[PDB]
């Protein structure tokens, strides 16, 4: 099963995840309506492309470590 | 080709290092090493296909990256030659890596942006292109995300696991590989980019610098524990979907397989070994 959506105003930055040269991802994030681009590893942790090496529970707590990790830089499309 | 420990470069070494690399930077040839380690990151995953990374292709992956990376300084440079980050000795920042003769350190407190060094954004010679953000600056935290690098007795009792790698050969494995990559155990090598933070704990890790000294050091650790298991191989050996088995060949080169890269004296030795 996939995770929830989610859409919330996290430190001033609209988050939001849905379930849908990178992979094929079963769930998207968006930052701002710009794509994050997020993955789930093996024991259904899950990272990001801006925060790649320390797995987090969610989804939405991939999306909030990459606003944390961002200090309000736009993010790029990947 | 002896691949060195940082800590001993001289003065002269250290130069010729830092040169060969702003020159590769210069020339759009490093940003491409960047791109590269990008495409991967991004698409090996542990249900299908899987190279780079979060794999049991993951230590000769990256012998031939880093072998196709310093034979690119060789061109620029042919007395450079890589040198290795030994975090559980080196492992504050007050080591001589973070100086501003070597690496620079770490980030100011604001936005992370490194401010001294030879890769400041200050300096104009260390854009940074490859991004998954608006920020063109080389970035740190150093021990900021986690608090200590691996020490030398958590690097033993994982140079102590026979197997080199375990079924499902992913992130989940148990094993000496992915207990080396570090995402089950006391966590080795995903640690050391946590700790060194900024771009070094993103997708476009080759960003910094030391991404090649960290993995260096990495590929040394493979060597040491090919000594301490001499009866004990690359694993799988054959027939295994999404996962480059010991005699096929690895994307993005197509015409090298594991078999080739587990020898490493074929191409460099250590100071050390
Ligand atoms: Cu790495
Ligand atoms: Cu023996």
């Amino acid at each position: 099963a996939a995770p929830e959506s989610f859409d919330e105003v996290y430190k001033g930055r609209r988050i939001q995840g849905r379930p849908a040269h990178e992979h094929g991802g079963g769930y998207e994030v968006f930052v701002d309506g710009v794509q994050l681009h997020v993955m789930r590893n093996a024991d259904g942790s899950w990272i990001s492309v801006v925060s790649h090496y320390d797995p987090v529970p969610t989804p939405r707590a991939a999306a909030r470590a990459a606003v944390d990790e961002l200090q309000g830089a736009p993010l790029l499309p990947f | 080709t002896v691949r060195k420990n940082q800590a001993t470069l001289t003065a002269d070494e250290k130069r010729r290092f830092v040169a060969a690399v702003l020159e590769l930077k210069r020339s759009g040839r490093y940003d491409e090493f960047v791109r590269t380690h990008n495409e991967f990151i991004m698409s090996d995953t542990d249900s299908g296909e899987r190279t780079g990374h979060r794999s049991p292709s993951f230590l000769p992956w990256h012998r031939r990256f880093l072998l196709d990376f310093e034979q690119a300084l060789q061109s620029v440079d042919s007395s450079v030659t890589l040198p290795y980050w030994d975090w559980s000795a080196d492992r504050t920042v007050r080591a001589s890596l973070w100086a501003p003769d070597f690496l620079g350190g770490t980030g100011r407190s604001t936005d992370g942006r490194v401010m001294d060094g030879p890769f400041a954004a200050s300096t104009g010679n260390w854009p940074i292109n490859v991004r998954v953000d608006s920020r063109t600056y080389l970035r740190r935290s150093l021990g900021g995300s986690v608090a200590e690098l691996p020490t030398r007795a958590e690097v033993e009792s994982v140079l102590a696991i026979s197997a080199y790698d375990l079924p499902p050969y992913n992130s989940a494995s148990e094993g000496f590989r992915n207990h080396l990559e570090g995402w089950r155990g006391v966590n080795l090598h995903n640690r050391v980019h946590v700790w060194v933070g900024g771009q070094m704990a993103t997708g476009v890790s080759p960003n910094d610098p030391v991404f090649w000294l960290h993995h260096a050091y990495v590929d040394k650790l493979w060597a040491e524990w090919q000594r301490r298991h001499p009866d004990s191989a690359y694993v799988p050996t054959g027939g295994t979907p999404d996962v480059v088995d010991l005699n096929e060949t690895m994307k993005p080169w197509n015409t090298v397989r594991p078999a080739d890269l587990l020898d490493h004296t074929a191409y460099y030795t250590f100071d050390a070994l």
